[PDB]
RNA sequence: UACCCGCAGAAGAAGCACCGGCUAACUCCGUGCCAGCAGCCGCGGUAAUACGGAGGGUGCAAGCGUUAAUCGGAAUUACUG
RNA sequence: UUAGCUAGUAGGUGGGGUAACGGCUCACCUAGGCGACGAUCCCUAGCUGGUCUGAGAGGAUGACCAGCCACACUGGAACUGAGACACGGUCCAGACUCCUACGGGAGGCAGCAGUGGGGAAUAUUGCACAAUGGGCGCAAGCCUGAUGCAGCCAUGCCGCG
RNA sequence: AAAUUGAAGAGUUUGAUCAUGGCUCAGAUUGAACGCUGGCGGCAGGCCUAACACAUGCAAGUCGAACGGUAACAGGUUUGCUGACGAGUGGCGGACGGGUGAGUAAUGUCUGGGAAACUGCCUGAUGGAGGGGGAUAACUACUGGAAA
């Protein structure tokens, strides 16, 4: 039970408000006609029903850099990607975004141009943006016979033919006649220019086309092939997905210009586990079974719904598998492919195919699921690190027990989103690739879970230091009245240590001299000293950086204690330190942003208005690298400003560097 | 209830979801109950080759 | 002609028994509510386990009134009790998932089509 | 206490 | 299908608790009332068979420990007693 | 740390009623009836053969197998039929959920498999009526998530490497 | 002939002792769980919790040798003519089997009795089974509803 494999994977990668929703709606519509987000399979021969109908695999990708994990998992399993671009926007942000996450993953794509109809829209225009802002070769595989309020249809470069569909029928019928003489004029350069596209791939008939012998549409249309393949050319077509005029036909070049599973290079992988050795599994069903896990969901009246693409082998169901990354045995069974009208069971999965596997108990995203006889392990899809962190606090107290829970379900299915408890403040702190991002997810734990929540800012984990040394401060502990008290006294010297002397920052000196304090009892005072660091006196945050010197004492014969000696150093402790100049710290944060070089000087600016001090600036070939040195408190929602600034065509990294102390207003803010 | 950690190393913070188990620790009044080490949020012992199962740890790969 | 102080017995499920019109909103010094117009108002009793618990304030749609409507003909539909449907505060959607006793076709809006539609009776 | 890096 | 035969080759197949006493089974090293241990007693503040590890042993074994629960020992509700 | 409880209550007589006896019901008559051998009330609970443990007496227990009882969304009621006040029947009322063209309609896994949820924790949306049963039919046959098996699981026992 | 021929102690109150008296341990068991580990077969068991809510498929049908009829299939434009039977009338089963333990301290269950009863199918016996009447489904025509 095997199609020949001439399904085309495919996944509609487009900027936000371009068409992706329409025009796989549209593609839905036209497939389902042929017949008598999520994965969905349809059917599509030609127009004409020239092509043997083939399996479609379509996903609309979302376009938001917030949703950007679920475009990176979508092209690495599918085989083809078609790109929309609105006609109005030509190549904006987003869409300049999800071209180089096709150029990670070396996937063949082709171009829709949407919203013809629109006014002030050029199809020209979009393909001259594709060319600059893309750095890529667009190839006319249509041209657009009407433009804007007089768009009437898109004629065909390769047939050199108009083609009218019908308003009546909603698109359903196509129809062929003669370019019209003005359109003629400039559609002949444009089908010279693919003529020669064609040709370059080839080699044998760029010879024959210099000679002058007209090529075959047999073999440009294979030479278009050929390119697309190599990611050398891109694709062009026209339509309006809203005017039911061009979606049809750029399903027909998606077929015949767009790769089977067999024709992208086979997955790679290390082979078992160590040695690194390649697994270099070949797609095809008689290689050992191997999978991945895309879009894991959860369904009330099913089993959780593992999305997953067997590039060779076949699954049955009761199959045992093996979690290559995760080390779990699992076993395979309830298998659903969701066709556009409805989800139906299927015993099997042939390779070069997408599915849910029902109920996979320990499958997460970015597993590998392979037969356990002959294992592999595929590599993990690329995971984005977080960009924007807020702090969540239950609404209730009760909704703390549950909260957790959802935040955990929601970052089972999510790799992008993150949850953790800071150690100091413990609180719920999410991590998340856009604000709209983290938004959605608090909903979701709302609307889907019944857990509401507030948002906050993460609390900041200031720390304490001593400016100024201040000499013979002396604490004495007396607790005589009657049988056994508890006595000792230790006079000693706090001085601020330096920042990079030691690794613990503190530094206890043993610099008694006689008989002054016995050897027993320094060690409880050093013990009593560590503990006071643990909460400093003004604002209870972490002493560092301070050392301190014992240098006299006293003692009792019965009195005397560890205990005693302790509780005096504590009290000599707080005494220095309230005279020692107490300053807090705040964390600071080395800071690497890449941006465009016309929003440096709104970036530069945006640092400097944070209490963020510049070290560096780099020109670098593609973007500019601005290094500056800013406090985490300052470093909240900088992506939303920074995207803000820049077009969203900015990304910074950060690593916490060292505690430098915080400006009057601010510190005075953090103690009170 | 109160329940104990037991091993060198606790991860334990707040609104950590654990498994707790019978047990008293006799020099501590009031705690009946000993948490389970390497069940739900609670890890194993580092560095521990011996009684590995009582704290949860994996058998060492050699 | 529901008045600030007036109390409704509830047409849904969400558990109110009761309910008093705190406020007559859409108007500033508005002073009547009538069959289609949306009030605030506070639980004055409430079923145990319900969706909704006693002092709760929220909005409400009034659905059948004792004054009546009047219908273009001039006739007049008129009820023996003056009876609402609560309403979320935000979005203004039936907190209850069933309708209780008949509804005018008042409220065939489209903000109360979900109401319209689990109705026993509409007249 | 601050972003995913953990770090204040 | 059970079963039987033929082939190849030691190949494909051992772990878990415990060693102060009660209770079978001991030393060293780290550590220094700390870190931990513990059913009960209790151990640990510089020669720790009681902690953490190593070697050695012991018990059981495709299991081995731990927790929970029932009865026994408990003549510790005693009819026997 | 529940002492009083009862009025169709307790009995008689007549009528009705049921397959049958009977305050079963009704009229009248009498003033009874239960209860420190614990009535009434309150809490808990399917019961048994058995099981676990104990020398025994006993203590704990009632999963599996078999007998019996009860129940079938909740509350009530009848119909048909030898037999039900009926799991996959009917009517009503109630909570809940679903379909709709917005006029109205529909339903009840404590059948088997399965999903969510709860929980420390418990299995496959498997196959076949080949056998043994059951229903229908003269039989052939058909129907049978009874049953026979298969999957999952060191969950136990047992045997072996 | 054989069919219970069956009962053990130890640690810890004291400076030591004896008694009292708890605590704890050695045994067996389990619808177990968890932690670590895991070659295999046989046999058994497997929501103990929410009698919580349930998407979907299936779990009660059968009889043409009761009856009209023949939709459909197969043979001998056509028919019930035949096999065979959709739908329908009729009979029978559906009260069995399967599930669960919510209720229930006795109206249930167990033990032994009783007297005032019923009982499809099965079975033994003795007979009969006479002769009519009216109706109705399906069906046909018309008509309503999204469906039911
Ligand atoms: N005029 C015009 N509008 C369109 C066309 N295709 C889509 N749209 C509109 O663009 C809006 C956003 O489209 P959508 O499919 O949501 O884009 P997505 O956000 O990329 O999925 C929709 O409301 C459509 O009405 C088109 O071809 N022409
Ligand atoms: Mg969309
Ligand atoms: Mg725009
Ligand atoms: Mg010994
Ligand atoms: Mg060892
Ligand atoms: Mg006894
Ligand atoms: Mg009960
Ligand atoms: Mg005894
Ligand atoms: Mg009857
Ligand atoms: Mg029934
Ligand atoms: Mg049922
Ligand atoms: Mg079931
Ligand atoms: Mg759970
Ligand atoms: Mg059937
Ligand atoms: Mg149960
Ligand atoms: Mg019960």
């Amino acid at each position: 039970t095997t199609p020949i494999a001439r399904y085309r994977n495919i996944g509609i990668s487009a900027h936000i408000d371009a068409g992706k929703t329409t025009t796989t709606e549209r593609i839905l519509f036209y497939t389902g006609v042929n017949h008598k987000s999520a994965a969905t399979t349809a059917f599509w021969s030609g127009m004409a029903k020239q092509y043997e109908p083939h399996r479609i695999n379509i996903i609309d990708t979302p376009g938001h850099v917030d949703f950007t994990i679920e475009v990176e998992r979508s092209m690495r399993v599918l085989d083809g990607a078609v790109m929309v671009y609105c006609a109005v926007g030509g190549v904006q942000p987003q869409s300049e975004t999800v071209w180089r996450q096709a150029n990670k993953y070396k996937v063949p794509r082709i171009a829709f141009v949407n919203k013809m109809d629109r006014m002030g829209a050029n199809f020209l225009k979009v393909v001259n943006q594709i060319k600059t802002r893309l750095g890529a070769n667009p190839v006319p595989l249509q041209l657009a016979i009407g433009a804007e309020e007089h768009f009437t249809g898109v004629v065909d470069l390769v047939k050199m033919k108009a083609i009218n569909w019908n308003d009546a029928d909603q698109g359903v019928t196509f129809e062929y006649e003669d370019i019209p003489a003005d359109m003629v004029e400039l559609a002949n350069e444009w089908h010279q220019n693919l003529i020669e596209s064609a040709a370059e791939a080839s080699e044998e008939l760029m010879e024959k086309y210099l000679g002058g012998e007209e090529l075959t549409e047999a073999e440009i249309k294979g030479a278009l092939r050929q390119r697309v393949l190599n990611n050398e050319i891109i694709l062009v077509t026209c339509g309006s997905a809203f005017k039911n005029k061009g979606v049809q036909a750029m399903l027909d070049a998606v077929i015949d210009y767009l790769p089977s599973p067999v024709d992208v290079p086979a997955i790679n992988g290390i082979l078992d586990d160590g040695k690194d050795t390649p697994a270099e599994r070949h797609a095809s069903d008689d290689e050992p079974f191997s999978a991945l896990a895309f879009k894991i969901a959860t369904d009330p009246f099913v089993g959780n719904l593992t999305f997953f693409r067997v590039y060779s082998g076949v699954v049955n169901s009761g199959d045992t598998v093996l979690n290559s990354v995760k080390a779990a045995r699992e076993r395979f069974g309830r298998i659903v492919q969701m066709h556009a009208n409805k989800r139906e069971e299927i015993k099997e999965v042939r390779a070069g195919d997408i599915a849910a596997a029902i109920g996979l108990k320990d499958v997460t995203t970015g597993d590998t699921l392979c037969d356990p006889d002959a294992p592999i392990i595929l590599e993990r899809m690329e995971f984005p690190e977080p960009v924007i962190s807020i702090a969540v606090e239950p609404k209730t107290k009760a909704d703390q027990e549950k909260m957790g829970l959802a935040l955990g379900r929601l970052a089972k299915e999510d790799p992008s989103f993150r949850v953790w408890t800071d150690e100091e403040s413990n609180q719920t702190i999410i991590a998340g690739m856009g604000e709209l991002h983290l938004d959605i997810i608090v909903d979701r734990m709302k609307r889907e879970f019944n857990v509401e929540a507030n948002v906050g800012k993460p609390q900041v984990a200031y720390r304490e230091t001593i400016r100024q040394k201040v000499t013979d401060v002396e604490g004495k502990h007396a607790k005589q009245s009657g049988g056994r008290g508890q006595y000792g006294h230790v006079v000693i010297d706090m001085y601020p240590l330096e920042p990079g002397s030691n690794p613990k920052g503190y530094e206890f000196i043993n610099d008694i001299k006689g008989g002054v304090i016995p050897g027993e009892y320094i060690p409880a005072v050093d013990k009593g000293i560590q503990e006071q660091l643990k909460a400093g006196p003004l604002a209870g945050y972490p002493v560092v950086d301070m050392g301190i010197r014992l240098h006299f004492g006293s003692y009792h014969d019965v009195d005397s204690s560890e205990l005693a000696f302790k509780l005096a150093a504590s009290i000599a402790f707080k005494e220095g330190f309230k005279k020692a100049k107490p300053v807090l710290l705040e964390p600071i944060m080395k800071v690497e942003v890449e941006t465009p070089e016309e929003n440096t000087g709104d970036v530069i600016g945006d640092l400097s208005r944070r209490r963020g001090m510049l070290k560096g600036q780099e020109s670098e070939v593609t973007g500019v690298k601005i290094h500056a040195e800013v406090p985490l408190s300052e470093m909240f929602g900088y992506a939303t400003q920074l995207r803000s600034l820049t077009k969203g065509r900015a990304s910074y990294t950060m690593e916490f560097l060292k505690y430098d102390e915080a400006p009057s207003n601010v510190a005075q803010a953090v103690i009170e | 209830v109160t329940s104990y950690i037991g091993g060198e190393g606790h991860n334990l913070q707040e609104h950590s979801v654990i498994l707790i188990r019978g047990g008293r620790v006799k020099d501590l009044p009031g705690v009946r109950y000993h948490t389970v080490r390497g069940a739900l949020d609670c890890s194993g012992v580092k560095d521990r080759k011996q009684a590995r199962s009582k704290y949860g740890v994996k058998r060492p790969k050699a | 002609m529901i008045q600030e102080q007036t109390m409704l017995n509830v047409a849904d499920n969400s558990g109110a028994r009761r309910v008093m019109c705190i406020k007559v909103l859409g108007g500033s010094h508005r002073r009547y509510a009538g069959v289609g117009d949306i009030i605030k108002i506070t639980i004055k009793e409430a079923i145990p386990r319900g969706k909704v618990k006693k002092g709760d304030v929220l909005k409400a749609v009034v659905v059948r009134t004792k004054k009546g409507v009047r219908r273009p003909d001039g006739s007049v539909i008129r009820f023996d009790g003056n009876a609402c449907v609560l309403l979320n505060n935000n979005s203004e959607q039936p907190i209850g998932t069933r309708i209780f006793g008949p509804v005018t076709r008042e409220l065939r809006s489209e903000k109360f089509m979900k109401i319209i539609s689990l109705a026993p009776e509409v007249l | 206490x601050c972003w995913w890096g953990x770090s204040g």
